[PDB]
């Protein structure tokens, strides 16, 4: 991927409002394993089938 | 040149972790350290210019084969960019990093008998500038923590008033102290003033200006790494990370 | 006494235009320097006043 060139003002005075905490998806996956696995496998299968 | 460019405690310790001891040691014969000599400075004077050579010059000198010479070669590399001539140290010691020698007992080198006052005097601490003294004090603190000589380090600072004011603040075992530290340790860098291709009178000043002018060329060279434009091409192992921790810290 | 640095420099250029309306070269040359300086932002405007 080609790197993005930020303006000189943004490098010196640039600020971003970002929430950087990462929440685990394990509570959904561990409780519902059959439903979570079937949903993601189906979505992945549709994409790979068109290669 | 690369060691002189580091401007923060985190960068300096990170460089020392990846740099082996063989970079500190030089394989050029050099000359004996303390001599009154006459050098040629034709830009200023027609007559020869007296000066005294020293171990913190940028040119390699001959060094003692003892452990004292090895530590004195490490510090001269950090503060001047070049080390001294101590051959036949051995493969086992030379392959270790500079930080491992200064901080780890597993290297097999014993340094608890070292005297900080004698080492400082042999390195001509009086001739050092503020950044050079701060860098040497970092080396002393790492050695003191390795040998359990923290009390001796503090007393040596109490005897030397100017050294206490500029002493860097970090615990050699905690990484949180290194990240917080904001001391500027750069010796070479991009100059805000006018830098010209002119000679300097003394050996130390002339050799320092060579690194300063070389760093400018290195900065615009293809060997320099531009984080802003080529961050994705860097390998993940050596890519810059906010949560960068030295091993064991 | 009041106003931002950008407003201070921009309004000064307008006054230069009014005072030196007979000689338009002064404002054009003054605005040439500001265009290059102002790309940095507020820091560039400070350099123009310096």
């Amino acid at each position: 991927y080609r790197p993005r060139r930020f303006k000189e003002i943004e490098h010196t005075h640039g600020y971003v409002y970002r929430e950087l905490n990462q929440g685990s998806l394990l509570p959904l996956v561990d409780a519902n394993l059959k439903e979570s696995s079937s949903y993601y496998f189906k979505k992945l299968m549709s994409s790979i089938s068109n290669v | 040149m690369d060691v002189l460019s580091k401007g923060s405690l985190k960068e300096l310790l990170a460089h020392l972790e990846k740099t082996p001891l063989e970079e500190a040691i030089s394989y050029r014969i050099g000359t004996v350290p303390y001599q009154n000599v006459l050098i040629s400075r034709n830009e200023y004077y027609n007559q020869l210019y007296p000066d005294t050579t020293s171990l913190i010059d940028g040119v390699s000198r001959e060094g003692q084969r003892n452990v004292n010479g090895l530590i004195m070669s490490i510090i001269s590399y950090v503060v001047s960019g070049s080390g001294h001539y101590i051959p036949n140290i051995g493969f086992m010691l030379l392959r270790r990093s500079i930080l491992d020698i200064l901080t780890k007992h597993d290297t097999g080198l014993v340094t608890n008998n070292l005297n900080y006052g004698i080492i400082a005097r042999n390195l001509t601490v009086s001739k050092m500038n503020c950044e050079q003294r701060k860098r040497m004090l970092i080396c002393f603190k790492l050695l003191a923590y390795k040998d359990g000589n923290q009390n001796d380090y503090e007393i040596y600072l109490n005897q030397n008033i100017p050294l206490k004011q500029i002493a860097p603040n970090f615990i050699p075992g905690d990484m949180r102290t290194v990240i917080h530290n904001q001391d500027q340790l750069a010796i070479v860098g991009i100059p805000a003033y006018r830098l010209t291709q002119s000679t300097e009178l003394s050996i130390r000043d002339d050799n320092a200006k060579s690194y300063k002018l070389g760093y400018v060329d290195w900065y615009n060279s293809n060997s320099f790494l531009r984080e802003r434009s080529e961050f994705n091409l860097i390998r993940l192992k050596d890519r810059d990370t906010k949560y960068g921790k030295l091993n064991g810290w | 006494t009041s106003g931002s640095i950008i407003n201070h420099a921009n309004n000064l250029n307008k006054v230069i235009n009014h005072v030196f309306a007979d000689k338009p070269l002064i404002s054009e040359t003054m605005l040439k320097i500001l265009t290059i300086d102002g790309t940095t932002g507020k820091d560039g405007y400070r350099n123009w006043l310096d």
